[PDB]
This record gives structure tokens, C-alpha cells and sequence, in this order.
């Protein structure tokens, strides 16, 4: 809103330190030559964004101070500054904020308890043109001035001037954003940013800023920081490099997901019992795990010593699967150092478990009326059961002292007996489906589906093909592969040709746009205007263009006619 | 020359006493922390294998400027003119050169 | 009496908790009536549910 | 006492100086060795020290004084000596 | 190692240079009469051995 | 017709030989099986 256009205003010493008659070049916040600046003439809140640049009118005084902190408000403690023309007050309290601020005058003042911090100083200082550089670096805030009186009160005056710090204050506290304070009994000022731009400065005998130039506005000026000097003259200069960036970061996999089912393990008809669990292999397949979070049916979805998401990017081999049936209300036997009745006589987890468990209800295909007399467990062992063991024996327990020869009495207590799940049968009591996977790392694990990204041509594209990766630009390619290939090295160990396994077409690669700008111009005095020199790139990404065998050129126009 | 610019590539896929031979690996798997410590190794081999080059390159620099002034100063007697000295310019006695 | 949780187990149940190696944990009463072999522990943020026994190990 | 940035401390040493002598300086923030002498050069009443080309500290500005100070390090270099023959004669003569 | 082989290096390079301005006397001031003055010897050059 | 991997528990033969799965020895407490 008005915008306003900030000639070459917006400059300060970085330090403390005297330079005479040479040229120094700082890395500091700053605010950029002909940078556009916020004018305001109202007076609302403005953001910080590590440091702030502020210019009031001439011919005014209704600006008093400002206010700095985060939220301005009784949460955190913000920064209060006020002047009235004889002394600053410099409050951290607590502060409420106000609809409208101002100044008769201390109507800004809504809350002054617990106050952290206090400190006073004194007053700092066709009329003054007030400049002010505000900035909180390392704890420090620091405070910059310069009155120059001058005309044109509409805008910015040219020229330049240069700010030195009054003040150092240690606030500590970060800052967000700030308030001016106007007097009521409209003036004019101007917002600026800063950021980390690099200007180069320029020291007179009495070591006074009296002229700068910014290292990234225009090419002309882009030569003076690395030359170090303002008066280039009349030649070829190599400035800085240049590239291109990635753009998609495209990633091509083998056509994928066709093997290893899980239904047959899964979604089974039928399944064995507790004590006689089978335990089949599973390696060498690519097995899906994220359709299992989306499946909605599972009620003991538990992992152990894994998490769902970490499961995939990384896999372990050794994938034995065991499926048994187990009531609801002792699921939770099934668990790393959980004992019972179930986990110690037919199924034991071995401590340090990286697998999960995964269960659901089978109440619709599980049961049957008058009770399912079909699955069998051990409810009497001699001995616990050691972890991943099944136990398939007739022997009968033993209480006693006195042997059972194969007839049952009151000693004897043939273990096997057989669950009952009726369809009336409650929550606790209902057979939940449930299974369970074993992870241990044999070479070569196989894990789940990779991300088959689409591909990209004749762009500077990241890629990651299977093993190797890296950037360049994807064309086609005349050259032919055998069928046991899947990339190809010119010389030097340098890739630069891979064939999509997805696609079966070898493709060429070659790293894309890249090498040294250069800037040339005709002489600092004996006129202004520069051209931009590109080396060895195509002429249709670099940003009159002309095109030559050192690459193309920009600012200069082709003539037929040759000179020397 | 061309063998100068070939023995610097493959010193990108040197070691250094680091784990990998590529920045995108140590950058990877490990610790950010402690991974500058082998970076350090590998910008010192580097940047080593970088100075060979130069310096190198200089030398022959040198050599090609003498053989260049050598060749100017044949241009200036024996192309321009008539090399008085003998032996100077192909043997026997000169007369001009092409 | 501080517990160490030796390693990070993955829980779907809201009834439980989520835990990682190093967390530090306040051991609760051994009122484990709700379920065998579930122990109760609080965590960082003060949320309570239940955890795998053998998921965490006596400090020392 | 706990740790809000700029602490205030103990009041500072602040001994005297000493011109015309290499001597150690270690002033408010920076330190070094060098000559201390009188200056012609002029500072702003906001800088403390100075330095002139690739980093060199050359003249600072004393705050217990507010006076103006040249800063150059003090002779140092190579000796040599000079020699005519040692079966010609013994005698040497010493350079700096 | 580095130091001793580009130090080397210097050094060959100017025997070669004095072994070309070697060469370059035997085929003026020896296998012929060296016209250009002050290149062999002081004063007008007649030949050398 | 087709080529079987066994990594199975398979005990040594005075002379193996194929008629044919004469080598067959023992096929018990198979750990990694592979067909291509
Ligand atoms: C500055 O603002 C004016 C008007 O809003 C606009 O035309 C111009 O493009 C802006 N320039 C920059 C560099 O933001
Ligand atoms: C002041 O604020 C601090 C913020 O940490 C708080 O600890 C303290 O209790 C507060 N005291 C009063 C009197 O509000
Ligand atoms: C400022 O922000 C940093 C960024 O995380 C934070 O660590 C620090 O605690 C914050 N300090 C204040 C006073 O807000
Ligand atoms: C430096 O200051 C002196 C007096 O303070 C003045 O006479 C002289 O003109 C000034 N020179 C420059 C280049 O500012
Ligand atoms: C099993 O069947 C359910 C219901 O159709 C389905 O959601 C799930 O993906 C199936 N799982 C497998 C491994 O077939
Ligand atoms: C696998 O090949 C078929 C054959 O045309 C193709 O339709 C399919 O998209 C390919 N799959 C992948 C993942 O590339
Ligand atoms: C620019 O400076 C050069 C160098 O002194 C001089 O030869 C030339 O005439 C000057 N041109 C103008 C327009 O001042
Ligand atoms: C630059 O690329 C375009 C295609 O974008 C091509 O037509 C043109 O021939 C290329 N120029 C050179 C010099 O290779
Ligand atoms: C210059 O040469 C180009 C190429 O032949 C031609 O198209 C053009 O008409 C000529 N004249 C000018 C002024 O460019
Ligand atoms: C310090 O300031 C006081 C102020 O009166 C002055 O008298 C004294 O001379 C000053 N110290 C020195 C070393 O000049
Ligand atoms: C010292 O030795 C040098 C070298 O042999 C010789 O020229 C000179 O005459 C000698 N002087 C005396 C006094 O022996
Ligand atoms: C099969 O061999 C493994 C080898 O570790 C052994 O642990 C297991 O008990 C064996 N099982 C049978 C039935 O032979």
C-alpha cells in the first residue's frame, strides 16, 4: 500500500571500528538500493523479520516511540519505548495491547505489573529528516540516528547518509513484531525490512560512509564488490557461477506389487488351532504392509519393537508367520514377557519381540450354534513352554505322584480341551481371528513397494533410480543396452546413461546448465550500461538475447558488419 | 592435458578416510554432529588433489609461454625476415620458412 | 523408582501410550486387575494407558 | 543469580599506559602487542579502535582517556652476520 | 613428498631453460660465427670450442 | 522343464544320480526354497 521506491537510503556503520581512505566490504543486515518501502501517513501494527528501518517526515513530532516484544499482550513481557522530548522510558513489563495507542499523554500505558526488566536513559535528540535502523541481534538491540536536514518532503531525498548507533540494550527476548506511537492533540513515515545482503562501503580520510553499492542489484554492481573497487574499467569480468536446481526428483522402480499373497495367511477359511500353530516361511517376496493400516477390521493392532511407518522404508527377512485362534479375553497373553495361562502352556513370545500382532473379530465365520467344539488347547504342560516352540504330544499331565497309564482319573487331566464359542457367547468371550509376524535378520531382505514417481525429459530433474542417484537432464538416447543392464558410465566412473527398468528405453543423462557468468562492460566513466555473459549454456533458461558459440550473451545487439 | 583433467575425476571418488566417497552418503547416515568430522578429511583431500592440478598446470604453463616466445621469436627472424644465425631455423642455411 | 524404556513399541489401542528409548516414566500402583501382564505408566505430556509388561526394565 | 543477554559485571583493572615501548595492551574487548604512540589521524566520537588493510588493528582510541593512539608492532626480523672468510679472519660483524 | 617433486619441477624447468640457450650457443657460437654481438664472450666473437 | 533351489537338510550319497530324484536323500526341516 503506496509504496515507496528507497534510492540509496538504508545504510549504517556495522561496527564500531575506523577505516580511512579503502574500501570494505561487510556481510550484515541491510536494507537493498531502490528497495520498496511501506509508507504509511494510521499507524497499525508492522512485523519485525529481523530488523527494521524507519524514516519519519520533516516538519513533525506526533512520533514518540515505539513499541517492540511478540505479542504485545499479558502472555509474554514486550518492549516499551517512549519519549517525550526530555527522557525514555525503556520497559520489558507486562503490557496489554490497545485498540487505538496514543498519547495529554501516558494513554498507551494499559498494564505495568511484573516487570521484569526497567532501564532509563536520556534523549537521543525545511527541518530534520530523522532516520532510524533497529535490529536485535545476539541479544543485543541496538538503536541507530541520523538528523539531515533537507527537502522534498513528499519522498526520499537521493544522496546518502550514513547511521551510527547510540544505543546497546540486552533484551534477550525474541521479537516479532512492533508499534509506532503517534501524539493525538497525520504524519508521515516510511517502513523498511532488512536481510542479509552484502554491501560494500567506502571510507573518506575522516573515515565517513560516503557511498555504497549493494553486491546483488545489478550486474555493473555485481562486478564492483569482487573487484573491490567503483570504478571498473573498461574489460571482461568473471563475477560468480551459476546452475540450475532439481525441480521433480523423479524416482523409477521394476514393475512392482505382483508377488507375495497374504490372503492364503490372512483371509484363510481355515486356521490351526493354539497348540498346533503352524509356522510357515515367508522370504523372497515383496509383502504390502500399508494396506493393513487402511483395513478397518483389526482390533489388537500391536507392534513391538517396531513402528507401522518405520516398517517399511527398512524391512528385516526371516517373515515367519504364525496363525492360531485365541479368545477375546485372552489376547493380551500373546505379548513379549507377558505369562499366563496361554502364553506359558501353548504359545510363549520370546523377549525383544521386533514383530506385531495383529487380531480381529471372527464372530461371523468363528462360530457356530451349540458351541464350536473344533479348536483345542493345552491347558496342563509339565515344563513352560520355551518361546517359538510347538508342543504336539498326547501326554497326559501328571498331579500326583501316583502314574497314569493312559486312563484318565483323578490325576490324570487330559490337557487337550476344546473351546466353546457359541454365537450368543459375549465380547470377551468371542474367537478373534488373530495372527502374528516374526521379523530377525541370511542376505538379501525383500521389503515393500517403492514410489514410482512419474517421470520428466529435457529438465534438470533430481533422480533415484534404483541404487544410484543423482541430477541431470533425462533425453533420449540412440545407444543400445543388452538385456542385462540397467546403466551405462562414458569414462572416468561417470554415469551417463540409465535404462528405466519400468519403461525398458535407455535414456541419457547428462548433468544440466552449469559454469561462470561474466559481465562485460565498456568502462565505469565512459558510460553505464553492461551485458551478461553466459558460457556454454543453451540460451532458453538462463533468466535483447543474441547467441554465440560462447554461449549466449544479454544487453549487446548483433552487427553483420565486423569491426575490430 | 587430458589425462590432468581424467586423474582429477577420479579423485572425487577417493576416500579419504571416509566412509563413502560421496558427499549424498555421509550426508545420510550419519549424525550431524559428528558428521563434519569426516567431511573435514574429504574437503582437505580434495582440495589437495585441487592444488596438484593448479600447480601443476602452471608448470606447464611456463614451459608452453617459452615454447610460445620461442615460436614468436622464429615468426620475427625466420617468417618476417632472413635468420642470419645459423642452425637457427632448420639446417643449412636458411632462407625463409613458411 | 524410575523406569527405562529399553526400546519403542508401537500401540493402535487409544486405551495406550506411545514411548521411545530414553523416555523417563513414573511407575504407577500395581493395581493390574484390568488385564493380565499390562502394566499403567505416565508419560511425558501426563497421559496414562496401558503398556506392555515387558516393555520397560527395572532401572538400577 | 541466574541466566535475557548483557550482563554487567565487576568494575574493570583500567592500570595506566606506557608509550614508546613494546608492550602488551589489552583494552576494553581487544588485545594485543605492539609501539603505542601519539596519532594524527582523527576518530569519530563513536568508534574505539582502527585498522587499515587485511584486518590490522593500527590505532585505538583509549576510553579512559578518549585519546587517539598509533599502534604498530614493535622491530622484529632477521639477523645476519657478516663474515670475511673464517681462514681470512675471525672477526664477524652483526646485521639486523 | 609434494614439496620435494614440485620443487623439482621449478628447478627442472630452467635447466631446461639454460640447456636450450646451451643448445642454442653450440648452434651460434660453435657449429657457425655468432654475428650478434655480447652472446659469446666479450667483444667481436670469432667461434669456440 | 524347470530348475528347484533346496537349501534343505539333505545327507550325502555314495554315488548321486537320477529315473530320476535318486539323490534325493532327505528332504527334512527345510529352510530356504526357491523354483525358477
Ligand atoms: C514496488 O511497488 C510498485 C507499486 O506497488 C510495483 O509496481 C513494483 O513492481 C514494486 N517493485 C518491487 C521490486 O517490489
Ligand atoms: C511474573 O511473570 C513470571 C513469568 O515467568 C511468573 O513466574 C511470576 O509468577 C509472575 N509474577 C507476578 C507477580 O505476576
Ligand atoms: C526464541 O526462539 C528460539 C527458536 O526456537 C527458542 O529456542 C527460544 O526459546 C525463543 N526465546 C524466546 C524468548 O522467545
Ligand atoms: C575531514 O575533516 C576535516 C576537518 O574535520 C575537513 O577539513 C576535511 O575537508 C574533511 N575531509 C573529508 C574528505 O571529509
Ligand atoms: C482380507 O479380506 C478383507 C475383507 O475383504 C480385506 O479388507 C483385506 O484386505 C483382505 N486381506 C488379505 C490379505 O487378503
Ligand atoms: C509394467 O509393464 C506394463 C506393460 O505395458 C505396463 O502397462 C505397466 O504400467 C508397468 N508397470 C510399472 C509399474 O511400470
Ligand atoms: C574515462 O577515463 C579514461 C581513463 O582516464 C579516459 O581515457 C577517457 O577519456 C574517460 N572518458 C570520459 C568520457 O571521461
Ligand atoms: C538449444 O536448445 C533448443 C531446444 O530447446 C535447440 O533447438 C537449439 O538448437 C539449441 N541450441 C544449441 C546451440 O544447441
Ligand atoms: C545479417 O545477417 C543475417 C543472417 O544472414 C541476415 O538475416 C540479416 O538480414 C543481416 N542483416 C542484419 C542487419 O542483421
Ligand atoms: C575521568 O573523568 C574525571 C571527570 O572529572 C576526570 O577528572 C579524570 O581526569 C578522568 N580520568 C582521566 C584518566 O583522565
Ligand atoms: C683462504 O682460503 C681461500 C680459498 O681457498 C683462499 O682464496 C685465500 O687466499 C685463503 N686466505 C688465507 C689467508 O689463507
Ligand atoms: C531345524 O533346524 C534348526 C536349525 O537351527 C533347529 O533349530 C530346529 O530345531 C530343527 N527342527 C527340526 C524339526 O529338525
Amino acid at each position: 500500500p503506496a509504496y515507496t521506491n528507497s534510492f540509496t537510503r538504508g545504510v549504517y556503520y556495522p561496527d564500531k571500528v575506523f577505516r580511512s581512505s579503502v574500501l570494505h566490504s561487510t556481510q550484515d543486515l541491510f536494507l537493498p538500493f531502490f528497495s520498496n518501502v511501506t509508507w504509511f501517513h494510521d499507524n497499525p501494527v508492522l512485523p519485525f523479520n529481523d530488523g527494521v528501518y524507519f524514516a519519519s517526515t520533516e516538519k513533525s513530532n506526533i512520533i514518540r516511540g515505539w513499541i517492540f516484544g511478540t505479542t504485545l499482550d499479558s502472555k509474554t513481557q514486550s518492549l516499551l519505548i517512549v519519549n517525550n522530548a526530555t527522557n525514555v522510558v525503556i520497559k520489558v513489563c507486562e503490557f496489554q495491547f490497545c485498540n487505538d495507542p496514543f498519547l495529554s499523554e501516558f494513554r498507551v500505558y494499559s498494564s505495568a505489573n511484573n516487570c521484569t526488566f526497567e532501564y532509563v536513559s536520556q534523549p537521543f535528540l525545511f527541518k530534520n529528516l530523522r532516520e532510524f535502523v533497529f535490529k536485535n541481534i545476539d541479544g543485543y538491540f541496538k538503536i541507530y540516528s541520523k538528523h539531515t536536514p533537507i527537502n522534498l518532503v513528499r519522498d526520499l531525498p537521493q544522496g546518502f547518509s550514513a547511521l551510527e548507533p547510540l544505543v546497546d540494550l540486552p533484551i534477550g527476548i525474541n521479537i516479532t513484531r512492533f508499534q509506532t506511537l503517534l501524539a493525538l492533540h497525520a504524519a508521515a513515515y516510511y517502513v523498511g525490512y532488512l536481510q542479509p545482503r552484502t554491501f560494500l562501503l567506502k571510507y573518506n580520510e575522516n573515515g565517513t560512509i560516503t557511498d555504497a553499492v549493494d553486491c546483488a542489484l545489478d550486474p555493473l554492481s555485481e562486478t564492483k564488490c569482487t573487484l573491490k573497487s567503483f570504478t571498473v574499467e573498461k574489460g571482461i569480468y568473471q563475477t560468480s557461477n551459476f546452475r540450475v536446481q532439481p525441480t521433480e526428483s523423479i524416482v523409477r522402480f521394476p514393475n512392482i506389487t505382483n508377488l507375495c499373497p497374504f490372503g492364503e495367511v490372512f483371509n484363510a477359511t481355515r486356521f490351526a488351532s493354539v497348540y498346533a500353530w503352524n509356522r510357515k516361511r515367508i522370504s523372497n517376496c515383496v509383502a504390502d504392509y500399508s494396506v493393513l493400516y487402511n483395513s478397518a477390521s483389526f482390533s489388537t493392532f500391536k507392534c513391538y519393537g517396531v513402528s507401522p511407518t518405520k516398517l517399511n522404508d527398512l524391512c528385516f527377512t526371516n517373515v515367519y508367520a504364525d496363525s492360531f485362534v485365541i479368545r477375546g479375553d485372552e489376547v493380551r497373553q500373546i505379548a513379549p514377557g507377558q505369562t499366563g495361562k496361554i502364553a506359558d502352556y501353548n504359545y510363549k513370545l520370546p523377549d525383544d519381540f521386533t514383530g506385531c500382532v495383529i487380531a480381529w473379530n471372527s464372530n461371523n465365520l468363528d462360530s457356530k450354534v451349540g458351541g464350536n467344539y473344533n479348536y483345542l488347547y493345552r491347558l496342563f504342560r509339565k515344563s513352560n513352554l520355551k518361546p517359538f516352540e510347538r508342543d504336539i504330544s498326547t501326554e497326559i499331565y501328571q498331579a500326583g505322584s501316583t502314574p497314569c497309564n493312559g486312563v484318565e482319573g483323578f490325576n490324570c487331566y487330559f490337557p487337550l480341551q476344546s473351546y466353546g464359542f457359541q454365537p450368543t457367547n459375549g465380547v470377551g468371550y468371542q474367537p478373534y481371528r488373530v495372527v502374528v509376524l516374526s521379523f530377525e535378520l541370511a542376505p538379501a531382505t525383500v521389503c515393500g513397494p517403492k514410489k514410482s514417481t512419474n517421470l520428466v525429459k529435457n529438465k534438470c530433474v533430481n533422480f533415484n533410480f534404483n541404487g544410484l542417484t543423482g541430477t541431470g537432464v533425462l533425453t533420449e538416447s540412440n545407444k543400445k543396452f543388452l538385456p542385462f543392464q540397467q546403466f551405462g558410465r562414458d569414462i572416468a566412473d561417470t554415469t551417463d546413461a540409465v535404462r528405466d527398468p519400468q519403461t525398458l528405453e535407455i535414456l541419457d543423462i547428462t548433468p544440466c546448465s552449469f559454469g561462470g557468468v561474466s559481465v562485460i562492460t565498456p568502462g565505469t566513466n565512459t558510460s553505464n550500461q553492461v551485458a551478461v555473459l553466459y558460457q556454454d549454456v543453451n540460451c532458453t533458461e538462463v533468466p535483447n538475447v543474441f547467441q554465440t558459440r560462447a554461449g549466449c550473451l544479454i544487453g549487446a545487439e548483433h552487427v553483420n558488419n565486423s569491426y575490430e | 592435458n587430458a589425462q590432468a583433467l581424467n586423474t582429477l575425476v577420479k579423485q572425487l571418488s577417493s576416500n579419504f578416510g571416509a566412509i563413502s566417497s560421496v558427499l549424498n552418503d555421509i550426508l545420510s547416515r550419519l549424525d550431524p554432529p559428528e558428521a563434519e568430522v569426516q567431511i573435514d578429511r574429504l574437503i582437505t583431500g580434495r582440495l589437495q588433489s585441487l592444488q596438484t592440478y593448479v600447480t601443476q598446470q602452471l608448470i606447464r604453463a611456463a614451459e608452453i609461454r617459452a615454447s610460445a616466445n620461442l615460436a614468436a621469436t622464429k615468426m620475427s627472424e625466420c617468417v618476417l625476415g632472413q635468420s642470419k644465425r645459423v642452425d637457427f631455423c632448420g639446417k643449412g642455411y636458411h632462407l625463409m620458412s613458411f | 523408582e524410575e523406569y527405562i524404556a529399553v526400546g519403542d513399541f508401537f500401540s493402535t489401542d487409544p486405551a495406550d501410550l506411545t514411548f521411545k528409548k530414553g523416555e523417563i516414566l513414573l511407575v504407577i500402583e500395581r493395581g493390574t486387575s484390568a488385564g493380565d501382564g499390562w502394566w499403567i505408566a505416565k508419560d511425558a505430556k501426563g497421559n496414562e494407558g496401558l503398556v506392555p509388561r515387558t516393555y520397560l526394565e527395572p532401572y538400577s
